[PDB]
């Protein structure tokens, strides 16, 4: 019952995750914590449905144009973005006196299934909606951005002037046909289109001067050819020539040893081709042999590896359990565990921590009594070492803490 | 350079899965020779720097799709890319939602580690959910870097997405042009005056291997389909058992590091300097290499700084990309 | 006949294919159309999507407008900028070049027409470190008095091969060029 | 780049150009050696305006002693603007290059 | 096609005292089993190679690069020109004082880059398996560790097994070499019984180490020190900067006098 929400979700995971779901009961049911405490503190999910949705690119009306032969596809999601005034027409229509089903229903008719006449498929009205938002946005609407830049001195040059001109002959007040007038249509609806793709994707003086201002700069001088280069000049670098290993016992003795040696080796080298050193030889290698097998010097009595396969799966399964739930458990523990965070919300948190160590150490003793006694095999003791690690680093922190009280 | 350098490197190869991925301007079709230099780049990041991680995004029909998680051993990366070779490729290219996915974990990460993202990116048209200028002014002011190799064309886009996460933007020619621009983008690139230079807590956990024939031994199966592990590394925080020593600690947040780790990454620190290449004749009373005591029966003679000893072209390129020092100078 | 080719380019099933690669930008008579097609049109190559503005060789379209490094790559003459609503004042400056000067009926109507076409397509290098593609779409400008009218500094330039190519050999011939021409061509290559 | 012009020093603006300056040069040599209109071509590589004022300045430096006032004529409004500001740019090249003493009304209209 | 490159650790001062030991097994033994592996080499095939290395205290000079002996002529000049190479190499010699102890890191990048020239000399047909014999009876400095490691990741680059044969002392760093690079690592427990090691653990190519049962490998130890008190460190602090082990947490980082920014 727990939460009308929260209920749907623990339970949710329980159903599906199976090596989640698996857990939860062994921890939540095994009752060594509370649901809460788990589902709280383990947040790991996606942001939304993509981080955000696909914008609409263009062609929102003529990606898949009029035919698939609040949420919807790209199209339907792309168009409530793009053009509000559709979205208010979805809250009228949809909400009052009719449904998807008299609105579909209404939407097999023709110019949109009976190919009756609109210049093009079922987007043709939804550009002739983009042009009327471009026209209001030329005719009723207006911008924004005009300052310095698109200047109203430059739009003043622009259109000559009202009296009669030298070419007046512009635009005409005759002069209206239909394939003409079709393909002017046609240009306006392409240019809103990008102008409401730019309104959607938001979650002349301006651009060419701006972007010949973002050629200039003198950016490369600056500051520098790498910003502020922290040169790294190692100090003392000898501690790099002999790492890590331990200082091995290195004591060659006293450099009469060096004088001697050299004399007994320049004397030891002086003779040379004998041809025939292996009376000695042969002795070695009727000895070198021995070392090489097994019997004899040179085996350690290695690469023997003796295991304990008795009961394999079910226990691997018993195992497979454990160590989830043991590294869920170590998991939350050492997560809050390494630095102190000295105050006292996190000291409650480490409480709960104790609380659910404690209980967590009598279930895998009840999981080890219900499991190993079976047919007398298989150490389970490694879990042991680590939940008795986790109690020996509480033991250890709430001596230390006491010390810094 | 002798500059700092940004060493531990959560990398995140972003990849098109455009339409213009099947275009075969490459002897094969992008994706194949892409995901190629892509196998041969993760082989080769992780043989040089073994601290860093990998992540890798295909991005595909306006989506980005977390193909990999951010890990750091070239099996399940190497797998994951022998598997999508098999893909299909369709759709337009989102770039927002990928960059909002590694922007949103590289915000709050360790200041320390160079977060750097690279987008092998082809196609041209790209659908913007948000604003894209405003995305780079937060990009610019969230902590990552991001470095963009460039498939057939050059955008303004990209060199300010490369000046400003404060990567690098590159257009591909050829096979070797693009080889050479990912082997480019192996080594460790250098930091701004903005990245963290904290100090992160290391583990450094010996082997263990059964104590003494498993007299009182600690039997568990693993930590991250697995046996029943008898011994090897611990992890002395938490006290936990890894197979492989160069994991992050899944329990606990330390890193673990064996004795070679940061050794086999030593040679960026105190580095090579340059041989004095001279090709004529000129006064060589040393007619043998000092490499490999072989005589020098081209017109190219390599010599270097310090030292000043000689050197032949296949010393020269075995001591400059392999063995990283001068033989010379260790005498 | 922009108007007449953007028509049989809908009817005909071509023009949506050039929306899949790019965005078109039409034109239109009216003084404030122009200018928000141009607006979005530069707005297009700032979004990075590809974007293609396609005008008329006599209009003020081409007349302010100087090409910019990254605004205009291939400026794409269609046609060679010949009219068909000519009255009479043509013919009466032609009788007159004929008779008081002495230059020619098809002489000067080429110079103009050439001189048109020229200048819509001949301020591409506004900075000399600036690669430009510009394609001349029929085949009279192959025909010697036409080619022969063009300046020298873009003859210099027009090779033999490229004279009379096909679409698709042009479509390779641009390719190879902007490859070879968008490598790091620094300041080092031209002292 | 310290050109001499047969007259005049002329300090480059920036100092960046191709071997066709120098071409350029004996271009013009003609055209202000005997004062008679004269018709260049000049294509849109080089500084148009810039190209078109090196000279002519140096020319008027080398000897300025037949000509009162520049009147240039570009059509478009930006191009106005454009053109004073390129020649706003050489005088205040020619005056890092001097001093501060550099009169000089330029003037839109 | 097959490349051994024996390089034999001739330190004269240990040789020098292993001779006035008066033991059985000296250094004409020792190099001596050398020539013996050398000749079973090229004997086991007609393609293989060898080229024979040997680390002086201050020089890394090769040693390798009718049939009276009844021997191959191939078998019997090369045995003759490295045994009048060692003979004066090691007589005829130098003393200094300040730098004694031997070398390994010069002879391996020596043979490292052979191997590289070696494989560019190898046509398409063929392939060409290499390995490092190192047969090692000196103590090795620490002072070269920083140059050492790179050969091994050269070695572990350039795909060259790496072996070692050790006759006295255990070494820390060629036990991690042939841990790292995919070699083998053994310490023989009698002298005179050097040579046939060579023979059937060490002569055995890489298509016979898969085959062949050989003793087991030493478990290899990871110690880590610091560069301040040179002692022993499961938890290390180490700088991001210098790149450096420190042990106990400092406020100044020493080895590159850095300005540590304190939280
Ligand atoms: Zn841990
Ligand atoms: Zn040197
Ligand atoms: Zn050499
Ligand atoms: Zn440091």
């Amino acid at each position: 019952r727990k939460a009308n929400k929260e209920l749907e979700e623990k339970n949710r995971m329980l159903q599906e995750d199976p090596v989640l779901f698996q857990l939860y009961k062994d921890l939540v049911v095994s009752q060594v914590i509370s649901a809460e405490e788990f589902w709280a503190n383990r947040l790991n999910v996606n942001a939304t449905d993509s981080s955000s949705t696909s914008n609409h690119k263009q062609d929102v009306g003529i990606s898949a144009a009029f035919l698939a032969d609040n949420l919807t596809s790209d199209i339907i999601e792309s168009i409530f973005r793009t053009y509000p005034a559709v979205k208010m027409k979805y809250a009228e229509n949809v909400p009052h006196n009719m449904t998807e089903k008299e609105f579909w229903t209404r939407f097999f008719q023709s110019h949109y299934f009976h190919r009756d006449r609109l210049n093009t498929g079922s987007k043709d009205l939804f550009a002739e909606c983009a042009k009327i938002d471009e026209k209001g946005l030329k005719t009723m609407v207006s911008l924004g951005v005009k300052n310095p830049l698109l200047d109203l001195t430059a739009l003043e040059d622009k259109p000559l002037d009202e009296g009669y001109g030298i070419s007046s002959v512009p635009s005409a007040s005759n002069s209206k046909s239909i394939k003409e007038n079709s393909n002017a249509a046609i240009i306006k609806r392409f240019n809103h289109h990008s102008a409401m793709v730019l309104a959607a994707g938001l979650r002349q003086p301006a651009v060419k001067r701006a972007k010949l201002q973002e050629s200039i700069e003198y950016e490369d001088l600056g500051k520098n050819n790498s910003v502020k280069t922290i040169a790294l000049n190692l100090k003392k670098s000898d501690r790099y020539y002999h790492g890590p290993t331990p200082i091995q016992s290195l004591q060659y003795a006293t450099s009469q040893d060096i004088i001697n040696s050299f004399q007994s080796i320049r004397q030891e080298m002086e003779a040379y081709t004998p041809k025939l050193t292996q009376v000695l030889s042969s002795s070695a290698a009727s000895s070198t042999i021995t070392a090489l097998s097994p019997g004899g010097a040179l085996m350690q009595g290695g690469t023997q590896q003796a295991i304990n396969q008795m009961v394999p799966n079910d226990i691997q399964s018993e195992l497979k359990h454990l160590y989830v739930a043991v590294g869920e458990l170590l998991r939350h523990f050492w997560s809050c565990f390494p630095v102190n965070t000295p105050f006292l919300e996190e000291k409650v948190v480490k409480m709960k921590s104790n609380l659910e160590r404690f209980q967590v150490t009598k279930l895998c003793p009840f999981q080890e009594k219900i499991r190993r006694q079976y047919l007398s095999t298989n150490l389970v003791s490694h879990i042991e070492e680590m939940l008795q690690t986790a109690y020996n680093k509480l033991h250890t922190w709430q001596s230390r803490r006491l010390m810094k009280k | 350079g002798q500059v700092r350098l940004g060493m531990m490197r959560h990398l995140y190869v972003v990849v098109d899965g455009s339409r213009t991925m099947e275009d075969q301007d490459l002897k094969p079709n992008r994706l194949t020779c892409t995901l190629k230099l892509l196998e041969y780049f993760v082989e080769e990041y992780f043989d040089q720097n073994p601290i860093s991680q990998i992540g890798i995004i295909v991005t595909k029909s306006k989506r980005a799709e977390k193909l990999t998680e951010l890990s750091g051993n070239p099996r399940k990366h190497i797998t994951s890319l022998k598997k999508a070779v098999d893909m299909t490729c369709h759709g337009e290219p989102s770039l927002y939602n990928s960059l909002s996915i590694a922007m949103q974990t590289l915000k709050h990460m360790p200041g320390h580690t160079s977060r750097e993202v690279l987008i092998i990116f082809s196609s041209l048209t790209t659908c913007d959910p948000s604003n894209i200028y405003d995305l780079i002014k937060t990009l610019k002011a969230a902590k990552i870097r991001v470095s963009v190799i460039g498939l057939s064309a050059e955008v303004r886009v990209c060199t300010v997405l490369a000046r400003e996460t404060g990567g690098t933007y590159h257009v591909i020619l050829d096979e070797s042009h693009y080889k050479e621009l990912l082997t480019h983008h192996v080594s460790p690139p250098p930091a701004s005056s903005s990245s963290e230079c904290s100090l992160i807590r290391m583990g450094f956990p010996q082997h263990t291997i059964a104590s003494l024939s498993d007299q009182d031994a600690k039997p568990s199966f693993s930590m991250a389909e697995p046996g029943l592990t008898l011994g090897g590394y611990f992890c002395p925080q938490c006290r936990a058992k890894y197979c492989e020593l160069p994991v992050e600690c899944k329990i606990c947040g330390l890193t673990l590091v064996s004795a070679p780790h940061l050794a086999r990454s030593y040679h960026h620190l105190f580095p090579l300097d340059a041989f004095q290449e001279i090709p004529l004749e000129e006064y060589n009373g040393e007619r043998f290499c000092y490499g490999c005591q072989g005589e020098l029966k081209d017109q190219h003679v390599y010599v270097c700084a310090v030292c000043q000893n000689v050197f032949c072209v296949d010393c020269d390129v075995f001591v400059h990309d392999s063995l990283h020092c001068c033989p010379g100078c260790i005498h | 006949y922009m108007e007449s080719t953007v028509a049989s380019w809908y009817e005909q099933g071509i023009l949506e294919n050039i929306q899949r690669n790019k965005l078109l930008f039409i034109e239109t008579q009216d003084g404030a159309e122009t200018s928000v097609a141009l607006e979005k049109y530069q707005e297009a190559c700032e979004n990075g999507r590809g974007a293609i503005l396609l005008s008329v060789a006599r209009g003020k379209v081409s007349e302010g407008i100087d090409f910019v490094h990254h605004y205009g790559r291939a400026v794409i003459m269609f046609g060679v900028p010949y009219v068909y609503t000519q009255s009479r004042i043509l013919k009466a400056r032609l009788e007159y070049l004929r008779d008081q000067f002495q230059i020619r009926e098809n002489d000067f109507l080429t110079f103009d027409a050439m001189r048109h076409a020229a200048q819509c397509v001949g301020r591409a290098i506004r900075g000399k470190t600036d690669y430009g593609l510009m394609v001349f779409a029929d085949k009279r400008f192959a025909r010697g008095d036409k080619r022969g009218k063009l300046p020298r500094w873009i003859q210099e330039h027009l090779t033999d091969a490229n004279l009379n190519l096909t679409v698709d050999e042009g479509v390779q011939v641009a390719k190879y060029f902007l490859r070879q021409m968008a490598q790091p061509f620094h300041r080092e290559d031209q002292l | 780049m310290k050109l001499n012009v047969d007259g005049l020093l002329v300090y480059f603006p920036y100092d960046y150009i191709y071997p066709e300056q120098f071409s350029y040069m004996r271009e013009l040599k003609r055209t202000l050696d005997a004062k008679g209109h004269g018709v260049l071509e000049m294509p849109s590589g080089t500084g148009k305006t810039v190209s078109l004022l090196a000279l002519i300045m140096a020319y008027q430096r080398a000897y300025p002693l037949e000509v009162t006032k520049l009147i240039y004529c570009s059509r478009t409004v930006p191009e106005i603007e454009k053109v004073i500001e390129e020649l706003r740019k050489l005088l205040n090249f020619y005056e890092k290059q001097e001093g501060e003493k550099l009169p000089f009304l330029g003037l839109a209209l | 096609l097959n490349l051994l490159v024996i390089v034999v650790d001739a330190n004269p001062i240990w040789w020098g005292k292993q001779a006035l030991k008066e033991s059985q097994f000296t250094l004409s033994k020792c190099i001596d089993a050398v020539m013996v592996l050398g000749n079973s080499h090229l004997f086991m095939n007609r393609s293989n190679k060898l080229a024979v290395i040997a680390s002086h205290i201050q020089e890394s000079r090769f040693l390798y690069p009718g049939s009276k002996d009844g021997k191959y002529e191939l078998l019997t000049s090369a045995n003759e020109v490295i045994v009048e190479e060692i003979k004066d190499l090691m007589t005829k010699s130098d003393i200094k004082g300040q730098h004694t102890e031997t070398l390994l890191a010069g002879s391996l990048a020596k043979a490292l880059c052979y191997i590289h020239r070696m494989n560019k000399e190898v046509k398409d047909n063929q392939e060409m398996k290499s390995r490092i014999l190192v047969i090692k009876a000196a103590e090795d400095s620490a002072l070269q560790y920083m140059n050492f490691m790179n050969v091994i990741f050269a070695a572990q680059k350039q795909n060259i097994l790496i072996d070692a044969c050790v006759l006295d002392s255990d070494s820390g760093l060629l036990q991690q070499a042939c841990d790292i690079t995919g070699g083998l690592y053994l310490k023989v427990p009698q002298m005179p019984s050097l040579l046939q090691y060579l023979l059937w653990v060490f002569l055995p190519d890489q298509d016979q180490r898969s085959q062949l049962i050989l003793p087991p490998p030493v478990h290899v130890d990871y110690r880590a020190a610091c560069f301040c008190h040179r002692n022993l460190i499961e938890i290390g602090y180490v700088c991001s900067v210098c790149l450096s082990i420190f042990c106990n947490f400092s406020p100044i980082c020493t080895t590159c006098e850095t300005a540590f920014k304190i939280s």
